[PDB]
Order: C-alpha cells, then sequence, then structure tokens
RNA sequence: AACGCAGCUAGCUGCGAGAAUUAAUGUGAAUUGCAGGACACAUUGAUCAUCGACACUU
RNA sequence: CAAGUCCUUCUGAUCGAGGCCCAGCCCGUGGACGGUGUGAGGCCGGU
RNA sequence: UUGAAAAGAACUUUGAAGAGAGAGUUCAAGAGGGCGCCGCCCGGAGGAUUCAACCCGGCGGCGGGUCCGGCCGUGUCGGCGGCCCGGCGGAUCUUUCCCGC
RNA sequence: GGGGACCGUCCCCCGACCGGCGACCGGCCGCCGCCGGGCGCAUUUCCACCGCGGCGG
C-alpha cells in the first residue's frame, strides 16, 4: 500500500498535483549492506602512495665483521665525515630503509557486485523516506511537510 | 569551487608564488581599496598602491582618522611607509612602521597619465556588466 | 515500523552520546533522555514530550498526531501549561491515562514535569 | 509487480519479514492464546537455616 | 670543465671583456644592507617580466 | 571584470563573539586557495 | 623556527674586557641575535489571576455496522480500452492480406 | 524481410463480489481529555512563613 504524496510549488505550498509513492521507497532497509557497499566503493577514488624503492640503499655499506666490539649491522665505508661508520640498510638504523616498503601495486581498488551495489541504493532511498532516520542523521527537518519532498520542474530552470 | 584544471589550489604552491614573486607582479598584490568617494566617482574598487597617495590606516595600533601620504613602497617586505606611522627607537631616532597595503584606504590618487588611463579602463569594464 | 527503525538507530544516531560508561540520547521529545526503544521520541507512532515554556513559566506538553506520520511540519501539536504545580501534574496525568495515549510514560512524564517546575522557581542562597 | 524499464534485468529485492512490527504480532490473540502463563515470580537464594538448632 | 665579471661581494645565483648584463616588446615608479645614481613617467620611462636582435674568454 | 573593513564588543593586533526592515546585512554562474598583527565569500590577489 | 613589527635594549654605574646592576622595547625578554532533607497530614499567623460545576471557542485521542465520500487487498465482467485510441516480451502461428528471388 | 492473430505479462477504464478502513485520508455525529476566554470571589483553591510539630524515605 503506497500512499499518494503531493508535489509542492516554489512558494512552499502544495500545488494540488499528487504522485503515488514509487515502490523503491518500500524496499528493505539494510544498513549492513549499505555500509559494506560504501566501505568498499569509497576505496576506488584513492591515489596510490609509496616510498622510493631506492630509499636508504645508495650507501654501499659493509658489516665490519665481528672481531670489533660493535654490532654486525652494515656500516658506511669511507671516512672523514659524520656518515662514515654509521649503521645503514636496516629499519632500525637512522637513514635506513623502512621495513617492508610500501609498493604502488597494493590492491587499492575493490569491485562490488552490480546487484549488491544497486541493492544499497534502494535501501538508501527507502531509509530517506522515514523522518525518524533523517532526524537521526541530524538533518533538522521538523517544519518541512511531506518528508519525501517533491518540487515542481520550474526549479530545474533556475 | 574552482573548476579550472590549470589553476592549482595547493597551499604550498600558492604560498611559493606569493613569497617568490617578481616586483611587477608584486605591484598587483600591492593593491589597496579606494574610499567610498573615489569608489563612487571612479567606479573602481581596488587600485595598486603607488609612491605618493593619500592613505588612511584602518587596522592595527595606528588605525585612525588621519590622512597620510605614502613615502616608500617596500615591495621586498610587502609593506609601505606613511609619514606619521612611526615609533620611537631606543637611542632616540624615529623609524617608519611597515603597514600592509590591504589594511589601508586610498583617499586621494596620484592622478597621472598612466594612472588616469587605468581608472577609466577598470571603470568602463563596470558598465559592461 | 518502530521496531525496524529502532534496529537502525540502536547504535548509530546523531543524538547518541557514549561517555563515562553511560549512554544518553538527545532527541527533542525524549523523557529521561536515555537510549531505549521505549523512551525514543522519533520511532513511535505516538510520542509524549514535555519541555519548559519559551519563557520560564510553565511547561509545554507536545504529543504526536496520529495521521501525519510522514509530515513533520504538522506531526506534533503543542500545548502550554501554566497552572499550579499540582494542577500541572493532574492535567498531564489526564492526557495520558484518560486518552490511553501511551500509558507507560505516565509516571515518567510527571517526573520530568516536576523537575522542570523546580528549575523555574528562584534558587535560595 | 513490474520490472525496471531502464536496467533491462532488475526487479526490486524481496522482504524476509513482511510485517516488521513485533508489538503488533506479539500482542495479538492468535499468538497469545498459544502461550503459557508467564512466571514473573522471582525466587532468590534461600539462606539454609540449620535444623537441630532452629 | 676552468677562469673571470658587482661601488662596497666570500658562498649561492646570474652573466662572458658589451661579463649580477646590451638591444627590442609588454608593464608602468622603483632597487634597497648602505651610499650614490635615478625618476617631464609622451617632445616617451625606474623596476620587473618576456625574449624574436646583438654578443658570447680558455 | 561582485559583494561589510556597517554597528556593538574580545585582543597587543585581530579575520574572533553578537546584530543586521522585508524570513531573514550584500554578492553569489564567484562559499577553491593564498596573503593580510588569531580563525576572512564580501581588505587584497584571485575564484 | 626571535618577534606582529627590530620595536635587536638609549642612558647611568663596576670591570681592561668577557661579563654584570639599574633603566628601556614588547601582550610577553618567563622571546635578548643557533633567541617558540522532601512528599503527605495537624495547628497558627497571613496574602492571592485563584477551586469545583456550568457557557462559548479551539485542538487532540478513541469508537461508528460502512454513519458519507475517498479508498485498499482481492478474486470476477463485457474482451471494455492496444501496439496508426495507446505498452513489453514469446524457439506460438502465420502472408494461405505483404517491401527480397 | 512486412503486417496481423494467439499466448504470457503488466498499464488502463468500466462495472458487479467479498473482506477492511489497516499502521494511506478527510466530513459528520457520540464519549473522553486539554487549552483559552466568561461566570463562579470564598468552610473552595493556591502561594509563602512559623512550630525545639506527626507519619514514610
Amino acid at each position: 500500500a503506497r500512499p499518494l504524496i503531493s508535489v509542492y510549488s516554489e512558494k512552499g505550498e502544495s500545488s494540488g498535483k499528487n504522485v503515488t509513492l514509487p515502490a523503491v521507497f518500500k524496499a528493505p532497509i539494510r544498513p549492513d549492506i549499505v555500509n559494506f557497499v560504501h566501505t568498499n566503493l569509497r576505496k576506488n577514488n584513492r591515489q596510490p602512495y609509496a616510498v622510493s624503492e631506492l630509499a636508504g640503499h645508495q650507501t654501499s655499506a659493509e658489516s665490519w665483521g665481528t672481531g670489533r666490539a660493535v654490532a654486525r649491522i652494515p656500516r658506511v665505508r669511507g671516512g672523514g665525515t659524520h656518515r662514515s661508520g654509521q649503521g645503514a640498510f636496516g629499519n632500525m638504523c637512522r637513514g635506513g630503509r623502512m621495513f617492508a616498503p610500501t609498493k604502488t601495486w597494493r590492491r587499492w581498488h575493490r569491485r562490488v557486485n552490480t546487484t549488491q551495489k544497486r541493492y544499497a541504493i534502494c535501501s538508501a532511498l527507502a531509509a530517506s523516506a522515514l523522518p525518524a532516520l533523517v532526524m537521526s542523521k541530524g538533518h533538522r527537518i521538523e517544519e518541512v511537510p511531506e518528508l519525501p519532498l517533491v518540487v515542481e520542474d520550474k526549479v530545474e530552470g533556475y | 569551487m574552482k573548476f579550472n584544471p590549470f589553476v592549482t589550489s595547493d597551499r604550498s604552491k600558492n604560498r611559493k608564488r606569493h613569497f617568490n614573486a617578481p616586483s611587477h607582479i608584486r605591484r598587483k598584490i600591492m593593491s589597496s581599496p579606494l574610499s567610498k568617494e573615489l569608489r563612487q566617482k571612479y567606479n573602481v574598487r581596488s587600485m595598486p598602491i603607488r609612491k605618493d597617495d593619500e592613505v588612511q590606516v584602518v587596522r592595527g595600533h595606528y588605525k585612525g582618522q588621519q590622512i597620510g601620504k605614502v613615502v616608500q613602497v617596500y615591495r621586498k617586505k610587502y609593506v609601505i611607509y606613511i609619514e606619521r606611522v612611526q615609533r620611537e627607537k631606543a637611542n632616540g631616532t624615529t623609524v617608519h612602521v611597515g603597514i600592509h597595503p590591504s589594511k589601508v584606504v586610498i583617499t586621494r590618487l596620484k592622478l597621472d597619465k598612466d594612472r588616469k588611463k587605468i581608472l577609466e579602463r577598470k571603470a568602463k569594464s563596470r558598465q559592461v556588466g | 515500523s518502530a521496531h525496524l527503525q529502532w534496529m537502525v538507530v540502536r547504535n548509530c544516531s546523531s543524538f547518541l552520546i557514549k561517555r563515562n560508561k553511560q549512554t544518553y540520547s538527545t532527541e527533542p521529545n525524549n523523557l529521561k533522555a536515555r537510549n531505549s526503544f521505549r523512551y525514543n521520541g522519533l520511532i513511535h507512532r505516538k510520542t509524549v514530550g514535555v519541555e519548559p515554556a519559551a519563557d520560564g513559566k510553565g511547561v509545554v506538553v507536545v504529543i504526536k498526531r496520529r495521521s501525519g506520520q510522514r509530515k513533520p511540519a504538522t506531526s506534533y501539536v503543542r500545548t502550554t501549561i501554566n497552572k499550579n504545580a499540582r494542577a500541572t501534574l493532574s492535567s498531564i496525568r489526564h492526557m495520558i491515562r484518560k486518552n490511553k495515549y501511551r500509558p507507560d510514560l505516565r509516571m515518567a512524564a510527571i517526573r520530568r514535569a516536576s523537575a522542570i517546575l523546580r528549575s523555574q522557581k528562584p534558587v535560595m542562597v | 509487480r513490474k520490472a525496471a524499464s531502464l536496467k533491462s534485468n532488475y526487479n526490486l529485492p524481496m522482504h524476509k519479514m513482511i510485517n516488521t512490527d513485533l508489538s503488533r504480532i506479539l500482542k495479538s490473540p492468535e499468538i497469545q492464546r498459544a502461550l503459557r502463563a508467564p512466571r514473573k515470580k522471582i525466587h532468590r537464594r534461600v539462606l539454609k537455616k540449620n535444623p537441630l538448632k532452629n
């Protein structure tokens, strides 16, 4: 049983024209499906990020062996500067390579079944027809009439 | 919202061009609004500052009703100098205080050949609208 | 439907406050301002709410009209009460018990009214 | 009752629960007559007073 | 790659004995740390940008 | 090439806080951004 | 990575100076140049838009066989409206009426 | 390759049948409640204070 809602003129009052409620507004409301679709779809507009694959690797460092009373971490060859003798190539070393460097080919995007994607749209539209849910979103609709709000086509020409 | 794909809205990019700007560009940002009387008569809202214009301070500690003339347009520090905008140095001398052009009002313009042409060009663009 | 709507705003609502191991809900006409299916002023076909008047004299009793469920502009009719405190509770009690209009907030409505009247009289030092 | 005209294969999803009103269903004579009486009495732990002394 | 070029100038930067720039065009009153030099601003011009003319040491 | 540096008030300075006949200051095909003595659609460049 | 702005500490005094003590700038030097007892009852003395019940008006809630419309879920009626009164499909028939050999 | 018929489906009128006004709405009578204004101005009602007051928390 779909009621008969009225359309409103640009002055804010009903113009006498009525539209029967489309059946999509009585579709099941499934916030779990909407959340699942929204979570996966929102990943598709991201841009890839990654560190430089050369980062921390242009040093040519050696491990110094074990006969000297230091750690076996690779250390920069050379001398006469601060960088000489310092640890490198490790995630625990200052200026080293981070553990498991991020790669651009991480699976950024997700694909969702067309039926499930469209299902969420019907559930979202149906939930938009209940004033209690709209107030629960904080949309401050207490003085608007006919919560599913339809206005005349003259608005399209503004 | 900006729709031009070739104009950036990046914070660092916009700041870099503003801080590293040639003087002839810097003159354009060196712009000040005209008072209501010039604005009504010239039909122009804002004009680039010049060396000798009657200028009134409307913001800051030196805000007031008095009229002064620019004496120096220091484009490097994005400031200008008026006569009576001064403070007392420690030893005894007197130094000017840099005021940003956007915080003043032009009360009289350095009416000049290039200047006179500049107002009517901006003004005639108003009757277009 | 009230039950169907409740399962949606049960844990996700702009009126929900979760803090200090307590939960509160701040929709306009909610007695006790608590998160419960019973005390929710949005998802029921009929609701009862009392608020202080526009000025600091009396209470405003608002109940939900039966017909305009999808027309929030005319969904709620408000009445103001500015009689004696005892008269107020007697008047409010009749709106619920005699009309059989949700006879489960009757005790709650009187409690909120009595609290509101206390706030309108001056406080001694 | 009719399929979508601009998607070429879509018909609206169906409902797993036609009447989502528990209060309407539960407090109805068909269901009520089939229920047993509620046990609202609360039986708390009984302090075992000792015989041979009481 | 080297060496030179600023009134006061080491580096950076720019430049090439026309050497922190010449010419031309656009713009239109500054540069600036100091001083000096400027500046009818068309009886036509500081600065900046552009850059097609000229020049460009080993 | 649009429109507030309007009035009262916070401050060292404010772009801050209130008000703005007509259901509502002004522009909005412009409420991106940056600068400006906090935090600015309407001061400036822009958009 | 001072400070909004050098406004970067005049001047007096000790020290040969480095360094201090006063003073001064700034909102800030704690930013000084590698510086970010309450509900009911009793009694008394008081005051006051006042009580109930009636009258008018407005607004709600519940009920009405269907009081009346407007309807909703149906099966069911002329085949009633169809592809030039006016859909969508069919691996159903065909032109024994049509535009290709 | 056309156009028709048929079948299945919706979209429509037009009736008649049952069920229900449902949580899709109005008008009317009924009952109840509230509000505003009159009348009701006094053993009623209400407000505030006092008592080393009585009851329950």
